């Protein structure tokens, strides 16, 4: 156990066994889902409140006119690299005159994390990454880790209790590549609701939801165009 | 007598040591690798055996036998990585001589600088201090040919019959029992003489695949490797 | 590297310095050397057994000349004894280039013993474990430093340092004196060097350097062979 | 036991743990093999989906360095990502510095410094990475070399990286290498990775097979697979 | 990296600090210095360490460094650890005269040094001076003084001062002896005699292991008086006839 | 150090962080409430001796002229972060003639909330309320040393801050007026304190649209408090 | 420099060095101050001389300015530092804005410094605890005191060192507005609390004031002498 | 020119056993004097002065500079300082500015500090030193102080006609020169004493 102290020291079993705390850290966020379709791109996440009068911590976050990411975990990091996202995305929107590919943006983060897991001194970030985009080969569903081993999927649900979600993902992937936006968003919410306990329900004000289309902008929703959403659902069967 | 933390870094330890430095003199063990120096007369000889278990590794890629500059080459024991980059370090600082000073460096301020190099590792704390042992040949002028020897602690020293790797206690012991008799070395007196000291070392008596030959000669000072077929003509010239 | 840049060398309850004791102890531990300063010269000698046969005495040389008037040996390790010789050279080439003219002894003591005291404060390095014997013929009266690790100086009028430095010392205090010539002085260095050293003592197990007033000398095994054939 | 912290320091019998450690950590990774026809390099690895959740064809470890040059990492993937990266900027800087290839001895041996540097001191720990480097050119041919986590490389005809590191190696060397072009190769590749490990600890794995050499004209990429689709036909016709 | 580092400058668990006092007891077990009341003149005291016979005494100096041309200073602990702050102190005190023309009134020089000590003290966290020195001198605005540095980096203006556990005894004899108006250096000469003949254990007190220097204000120059042996050895014969005065009471 | 200031936990969050957040807990408490008539906000000095000058000792200080601010716990850290906002917001006036908004204000703290390092220094140990009016009407808002800032309608900190938080979830709702907030609040304090409530115990912090400046009340918090 | 805090925090939310470092403040020599109406009375007690000595350089009250005054507890060296450091940014604000400087100006200076100071990579706090006096504006009489943390704090009358606890409880019966507060009687009851020290030798008392005009004065020890005789003279009269 | 800002004048003569240095008194604005009684003649310990002519900024400057090296090698050194080595350190000083110079030329005369071996030596603006046995000269005006020395110059000379004769020099060669007058100081040292002598020179 006193080789289980830093970042740097190997184990005698070879699993650097901070980069585990940090997985089983990200671990404790809010859970979130993320699943595209052939034109759509969709993430989906759960908010939660410090008590009952304040208002509920954000994770859907807006980065560019294509990309926008969820998050679970620290969320100073997560600030972080969200400047670092929006300052890689102008950058080669100031020099190239294009919008990114998704895929070299999530190299240069992987790149980015890299350093900080590598060396001595600095700790991995704690961070809940699902990235949505679209480059010339339409919507990407990306996510990272803190070992920046980061994945192409087509549905990842990564937070609190998430696996019953990938359960949901893996009896609905044959259905999600045909559909169009609207019970899209209902599988998506058809995890979440797997996301809860049984003995309450997902109300408006814990949900949010973020879609980009190949023509459509990257835009947030918060109760008020989630209430549109939220119609078109029946009771679990108790 | 383990006193602060001696076993650990590099300071001084009671009574007068340092144990990591002579940790490192250990370090050339783990090599499994055997290598040999003779200068009798006015050539100068390397022998060297290789140890390739697999089919499916290369044999010219393996050589320990490393061409440093046009008249000085060496051979390297201890682990890999340690040889190697002291192996880019030496040719840097060939380059560095003959680019300041205008003509090609003699060994011996070669050898000395690398030392140098070697102290300036073991100075601070917090670094790795090479394992690996570097003996060295070439030819200068109005002195004939050279042999030297670095260790790891920075320690370099130059002599004629020359011995570092696994079994070389008993090699030197075979080296003092030999040049004693002051028979002269005409090199195919060196030849056979260090291929049969390696035979007696490891009795194994091979094949001229095993064994790389490094030689110089006052007579064309460029370093050069021998050849398979020279290799079995000197092996079967010593078979008796 | 990081530069983490703090040194290993604090005081004890006793307020001593046990990294600077033990490389004393290390430097006591090493090779013997004798140097004496007589009334026109000073004398250095050290004493240099090879491990086996098969070395040579022509590569590594212990008595080293600093300027042409100034000899230097020491009783320690060689890899940080070459280092603090180049640091040497340097800094008297430095001094001849400001002030023209060849620097003195006293000078290059306070500017090398700087040197290695700073190293004994400085971040994370050990303290080098050389004891030198620094000596010249600078302005008609010759000297005699000697220093150590711990950046300490001094001045003698004849020395050990080494294996049984101590009994080498009180053989010194009896037979050496005050007033002699250089070949005498080389007379009782070989006889308090060959005091203490192995019985088999040749042309090529010690190493003499002398110091003229016409300039530091460095004997040749043959003046050697000249003398130490049975120097009484 | 109290040595294996640092990567700086040695242990009482002479070796660094922290670097075996690291050696140690790429024997879980997924197995990689590579291996040589006589006018190019053929890469192969066996890739594992977790359960369902992949889309067959993200997070590639045949990466692709320069215009002929491409890697097979198993180990970390982060950390093969991070010496891709290096390896990328080296060839580039060459290929500024130079106007022209970089040949495959001097890029490995400046990949095996920096691994060798990673190694080093205690600020860092070393890799987690044994990758493979594959090359053809019309004045060199087929070159395949092999980097460790400590920082040897050296040559191979034929390699192996992963569980079935000798469990491969068995039978790579009875292949006839040298008097087949690589369109043999492909499918004698897919029948090595395809006979280890069908389904006994795990459920299903995928293949990936790089690409070098003549028929390429001096192109690195990968197969199309699915053009010839050599290991399916061929891999039912191998359980018997 | 982080589990070879020292204390190097933290408080204690109990509130004191652990590498000042321990720089206090390496000074206790060093050479003995002093300086007494003069009103014209100030004087020091030393104690020869390494008192053997082989070695050569052609530096005219052990302990005492003239620093400027008007002042010097005894010393007491670690030695090179010391000639680092002579060299530092001299370069202050001469660019100093670079920038006024004027020389050094010696008491911001004295806190110029005692804060160099300071900056490792807190920070810097290397190895601190273990030494404590003296310092005589003259001025322009108070004339002839005494001063303690401290490792502390607190600086004491004495009339006589103080070195360790060699000269705690030492200073307890100068307050059960102490003098006032009394400016004559030779009374203060034998006062000193008598001090360091009670406090060192050299029997009879040879002059060979005493080492006195003075600084006298010499008509525009204040002059530095390393003096030689021979009245030294005279000073000692006067001491012990005063031994016989001392021993008239029997 | 027994797993100092860059290690994460077995099962969860940083060590540092967490003792950041314990160390909240010894502060003097404070209690802003938001309503749409505007932000009200109070705090407790905990005065000791009757040497000790009441009207010296800041807890609301005052960052443009339309935020205020709250502190809890340490006191100079949260005076750097004040500093820092406050040339801030000025060089956010200086580049676009107009008013930084709150939660703009709050980014720019919490952007160097979670920057300790020390190679590559400690995190900042205060618990943060900011109040202030946007042109979206008054906002409230709480941070925290770990950065994680959130939206609040009435936050209470530092000590005793359960029963508050508690008592205060009894009394609220949205449409909430500004006097009837502030006795309420007065309330609390008076409940969560251990001495009397006088003239020098509490200070009053009240922005309004319309009274942007001056968001404070002086000694008519005398009137204010004798009217329970 | 050297990458490691000495200020991490506790396991229960403390700091092992800041409130802990106090307690050098805790051990070390006793100072007081008042604010009258016009004259502002403070000094340091404990010269604790050998008899034989001097003390023209062991001065522990100094000033920054014309107008402000020191003091100090704890050890001496950081004082000298924070002294020396507060003079040269007085001078720099005097290179600036050509008012005298204000008191609370400078003790925002010097506690800023020390917080930013104990912030920073490795560098061991300041154990004092300086007390700044001063009347600016329109000669408004104030002192400040501060804290190894860097908190200023704004008293009226104050007490540091050693048994502060002992001497603050003198106060609290000398906390009287009437304290009939001429200039006289302020010094002396200034005295009469520091002559409430621990061993109260008499001699060992060293205190200096300012009329709010004028510049600092050091007094004799004939008058508090007398201020010794009146205080004695009045506690006959209680009898 | 630049050297002529000021003025300025300093002559060295080399006698038997001793040496004489001589300076004008002069310091003034181009065309506008304003003192009597400028130092350009600066001790540097005993029995060795220096002389300094030229920008009277760089004068005092270089005096200074050269006054903190001194005294810092005369106390890192027991012994007092050679002239060679003097020299060697003007060179050096004056050499760091090798771009950005002192407008001086600085004249060095002192005896030997073991015996009474007299030295005469001078720079340039940069550093080239020149040891003649002769004499001097510096500052505005050369060619009057060659042709005056190059006329009275004896080679074996005791200090009285040593004294008249650079007197006679530096009088006629100032009263020929134009920026350059206002009296005149006169070193005149030994191994015994050293004498200073002022002349009653012409203040047109």
């Amino acid at each position: 156990n006193q080789y289980d102290n830093d970042v740097t020291v190997w184990s005698p079993q070879g699993r650097i066994h901070q980069i585990e705390y940090a997985m089983e850290a990200v671990k404790q966020g809010s859970a979130t889902v993320g699943l595209k379709s052939k034109t759509h791109a969709v993430l989906v996440a759960l908010k939660r409140a410090q008590s009952e009068l304040a208002a509920h911590q954000k994770k859907i976050l807006h980065v560019d006119n294509h990309i926008g990411i969820s998050i679970a975990g620290l969320t100073a990091d997560a600030r972080l690299l969200c400047n670092f996202m929006r300052q890689e995305c102008l950058d080669s929107r100031f020099v190239f005159d294009r919008p990114l590919p998704v895929s070299r943006l999530v190299s240069l983060i992987g790149s980015k994390t890299q350093i900080p897991t590598q060396r001595y001194g600095r700790r991995p970030y704690g961070v809940g990454l699902l990235i949505a985009g679209y480059d010339d080969m339409g919507p990407h569903i990306f996510q990272t880790c803190p070992s920046a081993n980061y994945f192409d999927c087509r549905a990842m649900s990564i937070g609190a209790r998430s696996q019953s979600a990938r359960t949901y993902l893996e009896r609905h992937m044959s259905e999600f590549m045909e559909c169009n936006l609207n019970e899209l968003v209902k599988h998506g919410l058809r995890a979440l609701r797997e996301t809860l306990p049984a003995e309450q329900d997902l109300t408006t004000k814990n949900v949010s939801i973020g879609i980009v289309g190949k023509d459509l902008e990257f835009t947030i929703y918060d109760d008020d165009d989630v209430s549109p959403f939220l119609e078109g659902l029946e009771e679990r069967p108790q | 007598s383990s006193a602060g933390f001696d076993r650990h870094i590099t300071i001084f330890s009671p009574e007068g040591r340092l144990y990591q430095v002579e940790y490192a003199f250990k370090a050339i063990n783990q090599g499994g690798l055997t290598s040999v120096a003779v200068r009798g007369k006015d050539c100068a000889v390397i022998v060297t055996q290789k140890k390739v278990p697999d089919k499916l590794l290369d044999s010219s890629t393996v050589t320990h036998l490393f061409k440093i500059t046009e008249n000085i080459g060496c051979v390297m024991t201890g682990m890999t990585a340690d040889s190697r980059s002291q192996v880019q370090r030496a040719r840097y600082e060939a380059a560095n001589w003959k680019y300041k000073y205008g003509y090609e460096i003699p060994v011996d301020m070669l050898c000395k600088r690398i030392a140098d190099i070697s102290q300036v590792y073991t100075q601070n704390a917090e670094m790795r201090p090479l394992g690996c042992c570097m003996i060295l040949i070439g030819i200068d002028e109005e002195q004939g040919p050279q042999v030297y020897k670095c260790d790891p602690a920075g320690y370099y020293c130059g002599f004629k019959a020359t011995a570092a790797g696994v079994k070389q206690t008993e090699s030197t012991s075979f080296l003092e029992k030999k040049v004693k008799k002051k028979f002269d070395w005409t090199f195919e007196q060196t030849v056979e003489t260090a291929i049969t000291c390696l035979s007696t070392v490891l009795s194994i008596d091979f094949k001229p695949s095993e064994i790389e030959v490094g030689v110089v000669t006052v007579e064309n000072p460029k370093f050069r490797i021998l050849t398979e077929a020279e290799i079995d003509a000197h092996l079967v010239a010593l078979a008796e | 590297e990081r530069g983490y840049s703090f040194s290993l060398t604090t005081f004890s309850p006793s307020g001593k310095l046990v990294q600077i004791e033990y490389a004393l102890a290390a430097v006591a531990g090493g090779a013997p050397s004798v140097g004496i300063k007589a009334a026109n010269g000073v004398v250095l000698a050290t004493e240099k057994k090879q491990k086996s046969i098969l070395y040579d005495e022509r590569s590594v040389h212990k008595v080293e000349p600093i300027t042409k008037h100034i000899g230097l040996v020491y009783s320690g390790m060689g890899p940080d004894y070459r280092v603090l010789v180049h640091r040497a050279r340097k800094l008297a080439q430095q001094y001849y280039l400001v002030y023209q003219e060849p620097i003195p002894t006293a000078q290059l003591v306070q500017r090398v013993a700087s040197v290695m005291q700073e190293y004994t404060q400085s971040g994370g390095v050990r303290p080098f474990g050389v004891s030198l014997l620094i000596c010249g013929w600078n302005e008609g009266r010759p000297y005699l430093f000697q220093s150590d690790p711990s950046g300490a100086y001094f001045a003698w009028k004849a020395t050990a340092m080494g294996k049984n430095y101590v009994n080498g010392k009180t053989f010194l205090e009896k037979r050496y004196n005050e007033d002699l010539e250089l070949e005498d002085a080389i007379h009782t260095a070989i006889l308090t060097l060959k005091e203490s050293f192995e019985g088999q003592m040749t042309e090529d197990n010690i190493e003499v350097g002398i110091c003229n007033e016409a300039g530091f000398r460095r004997l040749t095994p043959t003046e050697v062979k000249d003398y130490l054939a049975a120097i009484a | 036991t109290g040595y294996d912290l640092s990567a700086s320091t040695f242990s009482p019998d002479g070796r660094v743990f922290q670097v075996e450690y690291a050696m140690k950590a790429v024997e879980n990774s997924s197995t990689a093999i590579g291996i040589r026809c006589k006018d190019g390099v053929v890469f192969g690895v066996e890739k594992l989906v977790l359960s369902k959740l992949y889309e067959e064809g993200s997070n590639k470890r045949l990466f692709n360095v320069d215009r002929h040059v491409g890697m097979a990492v198993a180990g970390l993937l982060a950390d093969a990502r991070s010496l891709a990266d290096i390896a990328r900027e080296e060839a580039s800087n060459f290929r500024s510095n130079f106007g022209y290839n970089i040949p495959l001895k001097h890029l490995a041996d400046r990949v095996a410094m920096y691994v060798h540097a990673y190694t080093l001191y205690s600020a860092v720990r070393p890799f987690g990475c044994s990758f493979m480097l594959g090359s053809y050119s019309v004045n060199d041919g087929a070159q395949l070399y092999m980097i460790d986590p400590s920082g040897v490389s050296y040559g191979y005809w034929g390699c192996a990286i992963g569980k079935a590191r000798q469990a491969a190696k068995t039978e790579i060397e009875k292949l006839q290498m040298k008097e087949m072009t690589c369109r043999d190769i492909v499918k004698e590749v897919a029948k090595i990775i395809y006979i280890v490990h069908d389904e006994v600890k795990d459920k299903a794995f995928e293949l990936e097979l790089s690409w070098v050499g003549e028929l390429t004209n001096g192109r690195h990429e990968i197969v199309p697979k699915d053009i010839r689709e050599e290991a399916e036909k061929y891999a039912k016709e191998s359980l018997k | 990296s982080r589990r070879y580092d020292s204390r190097t400058t933290i408080f204690s668990p109990e509130g004191r600090l652990y590498q000042v006092e321990y720089a206090m007891e390496a000074i206790g077990h060093a050479g003995t210095c002093l300086g007494i009341l003069a009103n014209d003149g100030v004087l020091l005291a030393a104690e020869r360490r390494n008192i053997h016979k082989l070695l050569d005494e052609v530096f005219f100096s052990e302990k005492i460094y003239k620093l400027n041309e008007d002042m010097a200073c005894s010393v007491a602990g670690i030695t090179s650890d010391a000639n680092v702050l002579t060299n530092e102190l001299r370069l202050i005190a001469q660019r100093y005269l670079l920038q006024y023309q004027e020389p050094i009134p010696c008491e911001q020089l004295v806190t110029a040094l005692c804060d160099i000590k300071q900056a490792y003290t807190q920070f810097g966290g290397k190895r601190p001076f273990g030494v404590s020195l003296l310092y005589i001198g003259w001025d322009k605005h108070y004339g002839f003084q005494l001063y303690q540095s401290d490792p502390s980096g607190n600086y004491g203006g004495w009339k006589a001062t103080c070195i360790g556990n060699n000269s705690a005894a030492a200073v307890s004899m100068l307050k059960q002896d102490y003098k006032e108006g009394e400016m004559t250096l030779k009374s203060a000469l034998a006062l000193a005699i008598k001090v360091l003949n009670k406090t060192m254990d050299v029997s009879k007190l040879s002059a060979e292991k005493v080492e006195i220097a003075t600084l006298t204000r010499e008509n525009g120059k204040t002059v530095i008086r390393v003096l030689k042996q021979k009245e030294v050895e005279q000073l000692i014969k006067k001491h012990e006839e005063e031994e016989a005065k001392a021993e008239r009471e029997k | 150090y027994d797993r100092g200031v860059n290690t994460f936990s077995p099962e969860g969050r940083l060590f540092q962080v967490e003792y950041a957040i314990e160390a909240i807990k010894l502060g003097s408490t404070a209690i802003g409430i938001q309503t749409s008539e505007g932000v009200c906000l109070a705090v407790e000095k905990r005065i000791t001796s009757p040497l000790m000058e009441p009207s010296s000792i800041e807890k609301i200080v005052e960052i443009d002229a339309h935020i205020g601010c709250a502190m809890s716990g340490l006191i100079a850290d949260a005076k750097t972060l004040i500093d820092k906002a406050r040339v801030e917001t000025q060089n956010h006036w200086f580049t676009y003639n107009e008013t930084m908004t709150v939660e703009s204000v709050t980014q720019a703290v919490s952007n160097l909330a979670l920057q300790f390092g020390e190679e590559d220094s400690r995190p900042f140990g205060v618990a943060l309320l900011f109040g202030g009016v946007d042109e979206k009407g008054p906002q409230l808002f709480h941070m925290d040393p770990s950065g994680t800032f959130v939206q609040c309608d009435a936050r209470a900190i530092g000590s005793a801050s359960e029963g508050a938080q508690s008592s205060l979830q009894e009394v609220y709702h949205k449409s909430m007026t500004l006097k009837e907030a502030i006795k309420s609040s007065l309330i609390i304090l008076k409940q969560v304190m251990e001495e009397k409530l006088n003239a020098t115990n509490i200070e009053l912090a009240t922005v309004q649209p319309g009274q942007n400046f001056h968001m404070f009340t002086k000694e008519e918090l005398e009137e204010v408090i004798k009217d329970i | 420099s050297y990458d490691r805090a000495i200020t991490v925090f506790s396991p229960d939310g403390h700091l092992f060095q800041v409130e802990y470092a106090q307690e050098a403040v805790k051990k070390g020599s006793t100072a007081v101050g008042v604010r009258g109406r016009d004259i502002v009375v403070l000094g340091v007690e404990k010269k604790s001389v050998a008899k034989l000595q001097d003390e023209r350089t062991v001065r522990k009250i100094c000033a920054l300015d014309d107008n402000v005054c020191m003091a100090f507890a704890g050890l001496t060296a950081d004082a000298r530092i924070v002294i020396n450091r507060a003079r040269v940014e007085c001078q720099s604000h005097r290179l600036t804005v050509e008012d005298p400087v204000t008191v609370e100006y400078i003790t925002r200076y010097i506690a800023s410094l020390k917080q930013r100071y104990t912030q920073s990579n490795g560098r061991r706090p300041f154990g004092i605890s300086a007390l700044i006096v001063g009347f600016d504006f329109d000669g408004t009489p104030r002192l400040y005191q501060t804290d190894p943390s860097g908190t200023y704090h704004a008293w009226k009358a104050n007490a540091i060192g050693r048994g502060a606890k002992s001497v603050r409880e003198f106060l609290e019966k000398n906390y009287t507005d009437e304290a009939i507060e001429t200039d006289d009687l302020t010094i002396k009851l200034v005295i009469k609390a520091l002559l409430e020290v621990v061993q109260s030798g008499g001699k060992n008392i060293e205190l200096a004031v300012m009329r709010r005009d004028q510049s600092l004065k050091i007094l004799n020890p004939e008058e508090i002498e007398k201020y010794v005789a009146e205080i004695e003279k009045e506690k006959e009269e209680n009898e | 020119s630049i050297m002529s800002y000021n003025g300025g004048a300093v002559m060295a003569m080399k006698g038997k056993n001793c040496v004489a240095i001589a300076a004008d008194r002069r310091f003034g604005i181009q065309a506008q004097m304003v003192t009597t009684d400028f130092q350009k003649i600066f001790p540097m310990g005993d029995r060795l002065y220096i002389g300094l002519a030229g920008l009277a900024t760089d004068v005092q400057t270089v005096a200074q500079r050269l006054k903190f090296r001194l005294n810092l090698y005369e106390l890192k050194e027991g012994r007092q300082i050679k002239p060679y080595t003097l020299m060697s350190m003007v060179a050096n000083l004056l050499y760091e500015k090798r771009f950005g110079p002192y407008y001086t030329e600085p004249v060095i005369a002192g005896l030997d500090p073991k015996t009474f071996k007299p030295f005469i030596c001078s720079l340039d603006l940069i550093g080239c030193p020149m040891v003649t046995d002769d004499f001097v000269v510096s500052g505005t005006c050369a060619e009057q102080m060659y042709g005056m020395c190059e006329s009275l110059w004896e080679p074996n000379m005791d200090p009285d006609h040593l004294f008249e004769t650079i007197s006679q020099a530096m009088l006629n060669a100032v009263d020929r020169d134009a920026v350059s007058g206002m009296g005149v100081i006169v070193h005149i040292i030994e191994k015994d004493k050293i004498t200073t002598r002022t002349l009653k020179a012409r203040m047109d």
